[PDB]
């Protein structure tokens, strides 16, 4: 009974999508397949800083100005950029739909990037940097990315190192925005109050002008050993499969199984055919390998007996926390826009729930054999980690005799 | 034990698994720069004692002999 996500498509190659829904709100985003793996490490911070940019004024309206209409009709605006997708979204009413979808029109083109204000987001990305160590699991899990990717440009952060980001200019970030903001590569998502046929109307009233136009896992290990901090943060993690296998499915279920460190986290991150599939936990130093060692006889587990039941409470678990659709309007745009940006189309939720019941133990243990059985993992530690065992210990932790 | 050996900070360590390298890279390439390297370093201090060694253990020999050596004007 949840409404289907339906999608168009303009000749641009923009495809607008969006699901209707009663909430009188509305979460209106742009999505776009531009993030720090199409960067060439000569403009490893460009998509980043063009995200501090985008909301300091364009041609068609200079300055605050602009982001005093947003004032005006009390909306929000956000934005983020990961790896691989960048995104500009604005919760709103119902009823501002149309000047909303113009504003995001002029985020996407029209911009203006004033040089004043580079130096001035210069200096606020230098120095957030510049503090930005200190949030340990974003300096584990960028060592994580930079020790199993290393050489590819899926190594190199979102954000880009000092060096970039002092040197930048205006028409690199005019390249990067050029280049990386085709229409064909670009989802207009639309969550909430909104009825499809309006929206698109006003895709191609406005964003109708957007011009039209591998990875290897290297399992190994960075540690940044520093005895200072307080707690240790230690992230594990093995090659994901991408977005399109479907066995993701069933690894998604083995994080629900898992779910003796203060803080125990799975991940399973996808990129195009990659991932870091995985776990971080944050220790104090006497307790650290003592926690990895439970941590691999879990996975171990799986992979070598895995009851019924606790399938049934990770599929359980999984069907829950899933469970989006009206979780809220800026998750729900947000899988709209991920959704028709790696799969090419919005997946409903009868499909995830096929899926999760399809599932069973003897593919789990299957799956997880294939992926975590005897494989070499990527090791990224910061903080007191001497007692973290070097890589054969882990390795050799990675089977059972 | 481990954990509570030393306190270092700021000191990054990356290395790579084992599989993912190769078994002896550039062995012949570089090892015999380098034990060569490590030869000429170490020989000028451990040789010439063996060398005197050799000297005085021929000497000794030789010498010996040379005193089993009978007197010519021995018996006569």
């Amino acid at each position: 009974s949840v409404p289907e996500t339906q999608v168009s498509i303009l000749d641009n190659g923009l495809r607008v999508a969006s699901e209707q829904s009663s909430h009188a709100t509305c979460t209106v985003g742009v999505w776009i397949d531009a993030g720090s793996r199409y960067e060439t490490e000569k403009n490893n911070g460009a998509g980043y800083f063009l995200e501090h940019l985008a909301f300091k004024g364009t041609k068609n309206r200079p300055g605050n100005a602009l982001e005093k209409e947003v004032e005006s009709i009390g909306a929000h605006l956000n934005a983020y950029s990961t790896r691989e997708h960048t995104a500009y979204l604005i919760k709103a009413l119902s009823k501002d739909l149309p000047k909303v979808v113009e504003l995001l029109a002029d985020i996407v083109q029209n911009s203006s990037l004033e040089d004043s204000q580079i130096e001035k987001e210069r200096d606020v990305i230098l120095r957030e940097m510049q503090e930005n160590d200190a949030s340990m699991q974003n300096v584990v899990f960028d060592y994580l990315h930079a020790t199993a990717f290393q050489g590819t440009p899926l190594a190199q952060a979102v954000e880009g190192p000092s060096e970039n980001v002092r040197r930048l200019s205006r028409t690199d970030l005019t390249d990067y925005l050029n280049r990386h903001y085709k229409a064909p590569r670009m989802v207009l998502a639309a969550a909430g109050g909104v009825e499809h046929q309006q929206l698109l109307d006003l895709a191609q009233k406005h964003l109708s002008s957007v011009s039209r136009v591998p990875c290897r896992f290297t399992g190994s290990e960075i540690r940044h050993r520093d005895d200072a901090l307080p707690l240790a943060h230690v992230a594990i993690a093995v090659e994901g499969p991408g977005w399109a296998n479907p066995d993701n499915v069933t690894l998604q279920v083995a994080n629900a199984i898992i779910g003796l460190c203060q803080s125990f986290q799975t991940f399973n991150i996808s990129y195009s055919d990659t991932g870091l599939l995985g776990a971080h936990f944050v220790c104090d130093a006497m307790s650290i390998d003592d926690m990895v060692f439970f941590l691999q006889g879990q996975w171990m587990r799986l992979c070598t007996s895995a009851t019924e039941s606790e399938v049934t409470r990770g599929k359980n678990i999984l069907r829950n926390a899933l469970v989006s659709h009206l979780d809220g309007t800026t998750p729900v745009c947000e899988d709209i826009g991920r959704s028709l940006l790696t799969y090419g189309r919005r997946i409903p939720l009868a499909e995830w729930e096929s899926r999760i019941q399809e599932v069973d133990a003897q593919m789990l243990r299957d799956i997880c054999s294939k992926y975590f059985y005897d494989q070499c993992p990527a090791v990224a530690g910061y903080g007191p980690i001497e007692q973290l065992p070097d890589y054969n210990r882990i390795r050799s932790g990675m089977f059972w005799l | 034990e481990f954990g509570n050996l030393a306190r270092i900070r700021h000191v990054i360590s990356y290395s790579l698994s084992p599989f993912e390298q190769r078994a002896f890279p550039s062995y012949f390439s570089k090892g015999i720069p380098n034990v060569l390297r490590r030869t000429r370093e170490r020989i000028l201090r451990v040789a010439p004692p063996f060398v005197v060694v050799y000297l005085i253990y021929t000497w000794g020999n030789q010498e010996f002999e040379q005193s089993k050596r009978k007197n010519p004007a021995m018996y006569e």
